[PDB]
């Protein structure tokens, strides 16, 4: 699995950071590692693909990175409205297809 | 406007069988590769098969890889998932889901775009 | 044995002769029109061969299954008991159906090796 | 559809007729030297195609990159949004580029083989 | 360089020109004779590498071992200090019987892989 | 009627070797597959190798995998097992048998059809 | 290994049933589970083959059937003739190529 | 007369990198393959990697495949390997050598002729 | 690794051996064998290859031989200028190419 356990906070209008750290070989050689938005009951959303690309609908809040074996997603102008559980996933290299990150639960205040 | 909905599921004991099964429309269904994905209560999310747009290669999670069936029909709009020899570990609710691979001919995603809400499979 | 000698024999020994049958369908206008025709005819086979993805192979087998229409005579008892003669006629309707699936269920393993190269 | 039925479609829609393009290239002096030409012309192709790598196969990748100086024009944009025969417009200047890259990176491939299959 | 350019040079430097020679190979009564003569002489060639199992391929090898009889010049000294031209009279007298040996020791290998493929 | 008669076999001391050998009649040699099955002293069978008709495709047992030959010789009707670097788990009783694989022309077996009475090799 | 090693008994001229378990693909995937019935001393012989086959020379006293991963050998108008060992086996799918279960002894009185 | 010489090296704290490289002369660069051993203080001599003569080739040892990369230029008559994520078990002498596998057509020897006198590695 | 740790040693002229014992198919299958002799302080040099053969330049003073899953070299006119670590190394079969012994320390006195 991919690793980001803490649950993640900050305050509205600050931005927050959710890291994603892979392994080696999956995370350090894809550039595929996407972002998902999960409400607690709902489905989830894509937010961010390949690395850094939103689909349309998603604004520029949501932004991400990588470097080196770990990946993140950074939301900017922080609201109320971002409470939902976060997970990356990432392109596993054909042998698991894929590889999902246990998520992490935002709170904004 | 994406439309995928999961049918199928309920209570089945340990040992048995079900079939899953999710309907789509809005985009065209032959176009796309689809996955089904677990959401285990506690796991949030697992993958567990993809299938090529055109029905003809399939893929698996080890964990399930001796026990499902990934199929598909083009002409009727249609994704299917048949489990057997069911386990406790597979309670979870079994999403529909258009992504994972593609073509080689149009830009090659491996994330998912689009997800149903789900059918709940207890064992 | 030599060419052809095999011709009476039984698909199973028949099968062993192949290579001797090859070498000996490859080598004044109707003599040159003899000769441009042979030459025709042997590419045509070639081409066909290669289209149902069997190229430099005297045998070789697909994921066409048989049909049990198909003159449907046992395998054991059949193969050694028959002659290609013989076999040749009790599928001669069969021929061109034979022909239209195994270039079907190679089209589809072409598409399917492209896309499986193509995963990262 | 039938011979070049496919024509005026796509290049991914076309891509899927090669077959029914094939068998149809292929089968008194004036037209007996035209069928003489016809098949140099075929085995030409044909010797191109195996000297690449490609043998057998209708469709067949390698390990040429693309450049982006060959017309580059987007991937969708072309396989969805083109026929074939202006694609043979597009990139008309730089077959012979690429087929003197298919024809080398095919000589460094055969040689790698050969080493690897002499270690014990 | 260019087509036999390579003729006077030793056989290691001299393989690496292989895909020059294959490209000339290939282009009124008596002329047009000529040309059907090149394509037989031609098919003929490509008919016997197919046989032997090695069909989209200039270099390949095989499983028939070297007798020492067929004139033993050691390694180096036949790929770093001999030509082609110089080699092709060595074993002027053995290219029958080494022709034999690829053609059987095919033969036998495919039919290996026929039984193999039939396990399940 | 088959006649498969086993010889060869006795006390090798460990780190030793040994050929064991069948001669067969009654039905064509060249017409069958044969395997080479083990039996221990309370462990009854076990199967070791395996031979086409051609004597072209071996198989092994992955215990014997490194250690162990197969080979026919259709002139003589002669089955034949060299064994080397023999352990003393390798004491059991070796069965000449036809059966197993076939040649893909001839609805192929999968099971034995007839057994030696086995040469006893102790090491 | 194919398991089937508790002692086995019945009557004279009762029905007596030997199972056979396996494991999963070897005799749920492949219909190549033989039997062969072991006297004490002697080679064995070949009783059923495939799943439901017998050899002529076998009496219509045996035969057997298979289902879902265990597969089971059925002698009918049990003799004492019948007082021999019997072994059920399998084809592995060409990795180990056959596997022979622990058998067991039939005892009739 | 063989003269290959070794440079780069240093101390690198871990998770670092650095490039070794190897100038040689005296025999044709281009006829042999070359290789990296390491040389521990405590181990004496471990393969790390192979070369061939084109550059084409190359062969790794499992404690450094997903980290190391080897390579040759002919016309600088130049070695070089490239080393990332330096661990601390990576101090050693690092050896140019010539040797180890060849063309196919020249005698292979599966052995080293000449060796440098090595670059120091510390992490 | 190959083994041969034990020092090695004897008297000036006389002959002394070095042991290399291999596993199995490494050294039993292939008849790559080399020896290096390794100054303290120096980069080694080749003293025999294959399994038999010595490079020019090397004396006849240094010879040796396989047997089975072992090899040895043997030092005949043993000279107080043989003072060097020995390694036994050896072709691995294209998995891991090349493995080398835990060598040992020769002393002449
Ligand atoms: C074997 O061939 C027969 C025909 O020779 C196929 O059966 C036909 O299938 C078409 C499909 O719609 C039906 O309309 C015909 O009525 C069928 N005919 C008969 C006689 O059944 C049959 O499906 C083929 N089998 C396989 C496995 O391909
Ligand atoms: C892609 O094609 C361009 C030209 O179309 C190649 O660039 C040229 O490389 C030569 C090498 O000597 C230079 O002299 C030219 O000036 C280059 N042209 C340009 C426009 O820069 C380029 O290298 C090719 N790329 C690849 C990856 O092969
Ligand atoms: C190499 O070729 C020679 C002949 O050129 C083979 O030797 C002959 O083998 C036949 C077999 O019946 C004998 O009758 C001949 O008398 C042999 N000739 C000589 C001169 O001895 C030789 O066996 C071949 N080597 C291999 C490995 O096949
Ligand atoms: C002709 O038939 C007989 C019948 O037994 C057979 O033995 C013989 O081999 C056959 N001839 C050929 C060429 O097969
Ligand atoms: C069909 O094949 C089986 C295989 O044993 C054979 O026994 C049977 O006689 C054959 N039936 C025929 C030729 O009618
Ligand atoms: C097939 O068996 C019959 C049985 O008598 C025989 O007459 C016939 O010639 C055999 N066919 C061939 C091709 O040998
Ligand atoms: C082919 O069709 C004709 C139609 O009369 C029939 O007589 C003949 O037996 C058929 N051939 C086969 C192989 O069924
Ligand atoms: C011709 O263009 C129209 C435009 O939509 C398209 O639908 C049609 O299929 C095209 N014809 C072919 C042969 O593809
Ligand atoms: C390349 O194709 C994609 C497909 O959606 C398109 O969005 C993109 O704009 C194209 N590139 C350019 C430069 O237009
Ligand atoms: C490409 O898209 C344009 C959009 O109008 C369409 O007109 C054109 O025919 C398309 N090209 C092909 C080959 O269909
Ligand atoms: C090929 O060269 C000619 C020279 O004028 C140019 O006009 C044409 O556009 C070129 N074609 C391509 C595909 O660039
Ligand atoms: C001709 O022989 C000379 C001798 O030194 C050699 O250098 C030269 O390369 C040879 N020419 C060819 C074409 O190999
Ligand atoms: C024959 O091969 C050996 C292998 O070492 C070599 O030393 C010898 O010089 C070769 N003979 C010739 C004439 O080159
Ligand atoms: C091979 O070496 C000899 C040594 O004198 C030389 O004369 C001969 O020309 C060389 N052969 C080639 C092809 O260079
Ligand atoms: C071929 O046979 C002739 C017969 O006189 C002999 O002179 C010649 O040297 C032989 N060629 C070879 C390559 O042995």
């Amino acid at each position: 699995a991919l690793t980001q356990p803490p649950s993640v906070s900050g305050s509205p209008g600050q931005s927050v950071t959710i890291s994603c750290t892979g392994t080696s070989s999956d995370i350090g050689s894809y550039n595929y590692v996407s972002w998902y938005q999960q409400h607690p009951g709902k489905a989830p959303k894509l937010m961010i693909y390949d690395v850094t690309q939103r689909p349309s609908g998603v604004s520029d809040r949501f932004s991400g990175s990588k470097s080196g074996n770990t990946a993140s997603l950074t939301i900017s102008g922080l609201q109320a409205d971002d409470e939902a559980d976060y997970y990356c996933s990432a392109y596993a290299g054909r042998q698991t297809f894929y590889i999902f990150g246990g998520g992490t639960r935002l709170t904004v205040l | 406007e994406v439309q995928l909905v999961e049918t199928g599921g309920g209570l089945v004991q340990p040992g048995g069988s079900l079939k899953l099964s999710c309907r789509a429309s809005g985009y065209t269904f032959s176009s796309f590769a689809m996955s089904w994905v677990r959401q285990a209560p506690g796991k949030g999310l697992e993958w567990v098969s993809l299938i090529n747009d055109r029905g003809g290669l399939t893929f698996y999670v080890d964990s399930v890889k001796g026990r499902f069936t990934i199929s598909r029909d083009n002409s009727k709009n249609t994704l299917s998932l048949q489990m057997h020899s069911l386990r406790d570990g597979d309670t979870a609710v079994y999403y529909c889901a258009t992504g994972g691979m593609s073509s080689a001919l149009q830009s090659s995603k491996y994330y998912f775009d689009f997800w149903g809400q789900g059918a709940l499979v207890t064992v | 044995l030599g060419f052809l000698g095999a011709a009476g024999s039984t698909m199973g020994a028949a099968s062993m002769t192949l290579t001797v049958q090859a070498r000996n369908l490859l080598s004044g206008i109707k003599q040159l029109q003899a000769r441009v025709l042979a030459v025709e005819h042997y590419l045509r086979d070639q081409q066909l061969l290669g289209i149902w993805g069997c190229s430099g192979k005297l045998i070789c087998c697909t994921n066409v299954p048989w049909n049990s229409s198909w003159s449907n005579r046992n395998l054991s008892e059949i193969w050694d008991n028959m002659t290609w003669l013989q076999w040749d006629k009790e599928i001669s309707n069969y021929t061109q159906i034979i022909y239209g699936l195994l270039e079907e269920s190679q089209n589809q393993q072409e598409k399917n090796e492209q896309d499986l190269l193509a995963l990262d």
